[PDB]
């Protein structure tokens, strides 16, 4: 039982890190799309003015 | 995108102005040869021979 349990428990933190590692990954790609759709829009905002 | 507007109007004022600047001469040309005369031929070179 002792064995066990410190097993289970461990690995818990061991998963864990993991899906930190998740969300810091997808807090950067979401981060670009942020990035590369306001870099387009600015590219049609400058675009519309020089036009007119 | 305020300076490639600035650099388009100071390219068409530069444009007009070459423009006009040509058409200033080509109609200068023809409005001499229509209008000269033995006077106005002798009062120029009569004028750039006393400073030969």
């Amino acid at each position: 039982d002792l064995d066990l349990a410190k097993a289970s428990a461990t690995d818990q933190l061991k998963k864990a890190k993991a899906e930190a590692q998740v969300i810091i990954e997808q807090a950067n790609k979401r981060r670009s799309q942020i990035l590369d759709e306001a870099k387009a829009e600015a590219e049609q905002e400058r675009t519309k003015i020089v036009a007119q | 995108a305020q300076a490639e507007i600035e650099a388009e109007r100071k390219r068409a004022r530069e444009e007009l102005r070459k423009q006009v600047a040509i058409l200033a001469v080509a109609g200068a040309e023809k409005i001499i040869e229509r209008s000269v005369d033995e006077a106005a031929n002798s009062d120029i070179v009569d004028k750039l021979v006393a400073e030969l």
